[PDB]
RNA sequence: AAAAAAA
RNA sequence: GGCGACUCUCUGGUCUGUAACUGACGCUGAGGAGCGAAAGCGCGCCGUAAACGAUGAGUGCUAAGUGUUAGGGGGUUUCCGCCCCUUAGUGCUGCAGCUAACGCAUUAAGCACUCCGCCUGGGGAGU
């Protein structure tokens, strides 16, 4: 039972991974484009990122999250759609943070 | 897997089915687990692969086969291609190649078959059947050949010249603008044929440019003779009998505040400050419903017109100039009938008490917006001394408006404060100057006083629960607003909310953030392009833009027919007390047709108005060919970028004129990027342009980049 | 298109005056360019420093 | 001696008895090393713009002084050592 | 292109 | 050569203005000394560098137009702002002149004087 968390979005050109953690970076849940059985181009697309965010998010809501911080990594097209998918799943986004190395 | 696919297909094969997104299908099927959601997605993929369902480019799944098609409206282009606009606005546009139009013209309701292969980013289709024909009349320029004429259409979306047979000339000469009625449509290789219905004049004559536009949009010409007889018969003074059952307000300090050139003064106002610190606002509106009675000649014409139209060189009025400027106008220091809205307003801008009643006023003075500004803002001592008795009321008006505003903004109304052009023309209709229309304190005060009244009336009639007309603004398009939310995150502006459930305030926060930035004008503009248009409706569905539950138009019946109806319903329900079932059933039947019609006539008016502005802006820029201007990139496209000047004149930079590099459009960022140079022109960059070409007929301005 | 600090006659920018500096960062926290703000050169410098001090002292963020 | 401005942030997880002790300690450091405290604001517990040493807030103290380097230098030394003061800056007051 | 509102 | 997080510590220079003081105390400068990439490599020697804006230093003189950096003065202007003049630097454009032409053109490659470096066909051979 934790309410606040981070959603780490690694949007590459090939894929989008979405991990959700607590504030101490312990992993609540995750999804990815290829975990939802998208393959090739489709994993790259923002629709797969969107769906990856939802599935990561819906897993977090079971663990009883409400608010997110979001972190973005990588150049991919998924971050915009994926973020909206975290708002659309229900979880309010406090602040989004680009932490590209 | 197969049983699930059948169940989904059977559900979609129900007659009540409309095309739905993946999330809409999840909700409708009550899919709650993540594994059933995967099954839905794999099923939709498999069925879409088999061709049993079709995903539209708005990500909505529909059974083609019930269609294999989409019913929709043609939106043609001047290059010979078109787009289908589907009836379900939630669906995406289908591209139609020029060869696949099959004689369909702009506006025609068609049925389009969806092509199994797309050659590009959008879904392609073929026109199989034209259900309705939109274009019956065409304005254009007549041209004469040996044995026949042809008319070149002004609407460039009509890409083919209309054949005129020698008997269908009816007097038209070379270069005459003409109205053509279509006799036949295009078929195979044959062009459309038609007969000259009207000659407007030569294309080079003064004001045939504007007169063409009036005819293209089918805007109302002269008043009918019986309307002109009714208007002529109407008295130029009030009869003593009409003063019966009206509140005498002729001894009060009442004032109109309008433009200097305005002759149709709809509204007059008074503000008294009470001892407790609250304000008493009296809004007094021209009693047009008295003079123009139900089913009179002027009434039937006023419904057909729907609104007044305010073109560059002229106003086409909704009612004849004798009434509008004369007896209905709230002219200075003469007795005038008014339907009044009086409101007690506290220190928080809350209407505590109100009354709607018939009255007679005598306006103390006719003020302008410039004079009232000079008094309040510029602190002009000559004008204050001239209007010394009114100066105290003007200051209490200003404070009250500020209070109301604050309430309105707090409540979360969206202040969309953009720069509008005002084209100045001479008596001959030649363009003198294009200037920015500035909304001063005096306009924004009146505005507020018209808003609260409008809100007051609407709320009263909502709670009365009688058939009534509202002015609604529905929630924005979720797909359009989603894209807007993406667009603003590129500039760094992060919004709290989802596209399906956005509160107006959240939009206001953005417009506050971008204020006094270079990116203001465009984010503003793109936000606008995410909003729905506001329309009249019998139901009270609220007004998104004003963030209110109740809104109507009450305060301009001279120039708007829905305001004239509101007055008649006020008279019907409040004044006469006729709240009987038969009276209600009569109005409940007629308002939907009125609301739809008047809403159409407004949109028509706006389109024409704008079309004349763009023409006269183009006329202004003819002599500026070669001159450099500073401007801002208002829009970026695959073919080029639009640049708005300081006077709101917009022109294109075609990618051909970008000779320094091969520029690739980025759609996600809104930017043209040079491959080699790495120059990036984005929306909202300021640049210096030079005028290369201006086509007045086409209303085109072409720019080349001098520097960034 | 005028300088804040040349308009209002402000010779000394202070790092502590967080509100003032906050005008001159982007929403993300990045320093806003001179061309956007209209700042004078001189002050653009002063201002940059202050923000840089500010950010060090956690008054402002590096990445909002 | 020349004017400096010290600022520093005290960890947010202390009572006002402890806090005062800090201030007096570090005020004692400066005046002990030949400084003269000309001003002493207290900005009170602010939210930090980011999370310093796992604290999202802290108590800011802004000491003006006039002193030799030595004073400021000693302060800085001790400021670093101390766990109560989480961050600090000394700054010269530009003429 | 494309919003209110005003006119 | 080069130098971009912030603060403190020590320290070099430059520009403006005043003109109070000194009274030609200046300039150039072989050799010499010091600083000074890759590398070379053994951090130290090395030290050679399109370390070539392809353009020694100093001083004076010789049309204009326009931008920026840091100053000075006056004009209005409360000041902000504008306007003008001046100083130093950095830019573009362009007379006179110069140039084989290209170009340069008060940031000269113009007109001069001082002093220093350097060249005198290509190759052989930077052997």
């Amino acid at each position: 039972n934790i309410e606040s968390g981070i959603a780490h979005i690694r949007s590459t050109f090939n894929n989008t991974i979405v991990t959700i953690t607590d504030t101490h970076g312990n992993a609540i849940s995750w999804s990815s484009a290829g975990a939802l059985g998208f393959r090739g181009s489709r994993k790259s697309t923002p629709f797969a990122a969107q769906m990856a965010a939802e599935t990561a998010a819906k897993g977090s809501i079971e663990h009883g999250l409400k608010t997110l911080e979001v972190t973005v990594k990588g150049p991919g097209s998924g971050r915009e759609a994926a973020i909206r998918a975290l708002q659309a799943a229900g979880l309010e986004v406090t602040a989004i943070r680009d932490v590209t190395p | 897997k197969e049983a699930f696919m059948e169940k989904l297909l059977s559900f979609m094969k129900e007659e009540a089915y409309k095309p739905l997104t993946v999330q809409e299908l999840e909700e409708m099927l009550n899919i709650t687990e993540a594994e059933e959601f995967k099954e839905l997605v794999k099923a939709l993929v498999a069925l879409e692969e088999k061709g049993l369902i079709v995903r539209t480019r708005s990500d909505r799944y529909g059974i083609p086969e019930k269609m294999n098609l989409i019913k929709g409206k043609i939106s043609a282009h001047a290059k010979g291609f078109a787009f289908l606009l589907p009836e379900d606005t939630s669906l995406s546009d289908v591209f139609i190649p020029p060869n696949e139009l099959n004689t369909a013209m702009n506006g025609d309701i068609v049925m389009v078959r969806l092509n199994s292969q797309s050659s590009g980013s959008r879904q392609e289709g073929t026109v199989i059947r034209i259900l309705e024909r939109a274009i019956q009349r065409v304005v254009g320029t007549y041209t004469e050949t040996r044995n026949f004429g042809f008319v070149i259409p002004d609407d460039k979306k009509i890409t083919s010249d209309i054949f005129i047979p020698k008997n269908g000339k009816n007097g038209a000469a070379e270069g005459h603008k003409v109205v053509v009625k279509l006799t036949s449509y295009p078929e195979g290789r044959m062009n459309a044929e038609g007969e000259v219905e009207t000659i407007l004049g030569h294309k080079n004559d003064p004001g045939i440019d504007i007169l063409s536009v009036i005819h293209k949009h089918g805007l109302p010409g002269e008043f009918p003779a019986d309307a002109m007889e009714q208007a002529s018969s109407t008295p130029d003074t009030i009869d003593e009998k009409d003063l019966k059952d009206r509140r005498d307000l002729r001894d009060q300090v009442i004032v109109t505040i309008d433009g200097a050139d305005a002759k149709d003064l709809d509204d007059a106002v008074t503000v008294t400050k009470l001892d407790d610190g609250s304000y008493k606002l009296g809004v007094h509106i021209a009693d047009v419903s008295h003079y123009v009675t139900e089913n009179s000649p002027i009434d039937k014409e006023a419904l057909e017109r729907g609104t007044s139209v305010y073109l560059v060189d002229r106003v086409i009025p909704m009612i004849p100039h004798r009434l509008s400027n004369g007896i209905c106008s709230l002219n200075p220091k003469v007795d005038r009938l008014t339907l009044s809205c009086e409101m007690t307003i506290n220190s928080q801008g809350q209407v505590t008490e109100h009354e709607i009643f018939q009255s007679v006023i005598k306006t103390t003075e006719r003020m302008t917006y410039s004079d009232v500004n000079k008094i309040l803002v510029d602190d002009d001592e000559e004008l204050k001394q001239k209007y010394e008795p009114l100066v105290p009321m003007f200051k209490d008006m200003e404070r009250l408006a500020q209070i109301l505003r604050d309430k309105r903004m707090d409540r979360g109304a969206v202040d969309f404060d953009f720069k509008e052009a005002k084209v100045l023309v001479d008596d001959e209709g030649a363009v003198k100057d294009v200037v920015i229309r500035e909304r001063s304190v005096a306009e924004k005060l009146i505005e507020e006083f018209m808003l609260v009244a409008n809100e007051t009336v609407a709320e009263h009639f909502h709670w009365m629960n009688v058939p009534f007309i509202y002015r609604i603004h529905e929630e924005p398009n979720a797909e359009k607003l989603q894209k807007f939310l993406e667009f603003v995150t590129t500039f760094g502006y992060v919004v709290k909310g989802t596209a399906g459930n956005i509160h107006p305030r959240a939009l206001q926060s953005i417009l506050d953030a971008v204020r006094d930035r270079p990116e203001e004008t465009v984010i503003s503009t793109v936000m606008l392009r995410s909003m729905k248009q506001a329309k009249y409706d019998p139901q009270s569905l609220g007004h998104f833009g004003l963030s209110t539950e109740f809104y109507t138009h009450f305060t301009s019946p001279i120039r708007r027919y829905p305001d004239l109806i509101v007055h008649r319903l006020i008279r019907t329900y409040l004044i006469n007390g006729k709240v009987d079932e038969a009276t209600q059933e009569k109005w409940a039947e007629r308002l939907p047709d009125i609301a739809e019609h008047t809403s159409s006539m407004e949109r028509r008016a706006v389109d024409a108005e704008r079309e004349t502005d763009d023409l006269k802006k183009a006329e202004y820029m003819l002599d500026k060919i070669g001159e450099e201007f500073d401007g801002m990139i208002s829009s970026v496209t695959n073919f080029g970028m639009f640049v708005e000047l300081p006077n709101t004149i917009e022109g294109l930079v075609h990618v051909s004129f970008m000779t320094d590099d091969y520029y690739r459009f980025d759609e996600q960022h809104f930017a043209m990027i040079g491959e080699r140079t790495g120059n990036v022109f984005r929306i909202g960059d300021e640049i210096t342009v030079k005028v290369v070409d201006v086509n007045k007929d086409e209303r085109n301005i072409d720019f080349e980049i001098v520097g960034m | 298109k005028v300088c804040y600090f040349t308009s209002n006659g402000i010779t000394h920018i202070d790092y502590k005056d967080v509100d003032l500096l906050k005008k001159f960062v982007s929403e993300r926290g990045k320093i806003l360019p001179r061309r956007v703000t209209g700042t004078n050169a001189k002050y653009q410098r002063k201002l940059t420093a202050a923000i840089k001090r500010a950010r060090q002292m956690a008054l402002l963020p590096y990445v909002s | 001696m020349r004017k400096y401005e010290v600022m520093y942030i005290i960890r947010p997880n202390i009572d006002e008895e402890s806090k005062k002790a800090v201030i007096e300690r570090f005020n004692n450091v400066l005046t002990s090393n030949g400084a003269e405290i000309t001003g002493t604001k207290d900005w009170g517990k602010r939210r930090l713009a980011y999370e310093i040493n796992d604290f999202r807030d802290g108590f800011y103290q802004i000491v003006n002084v006039q002193s030799d380097a030595a004073a400021v230098q000693e302060f800085d030394r001790l400021a670093k050592i101390s766990d109560d003061i989480i961050r600090h800056i000394v700054v010269k007051e530009e003429e």
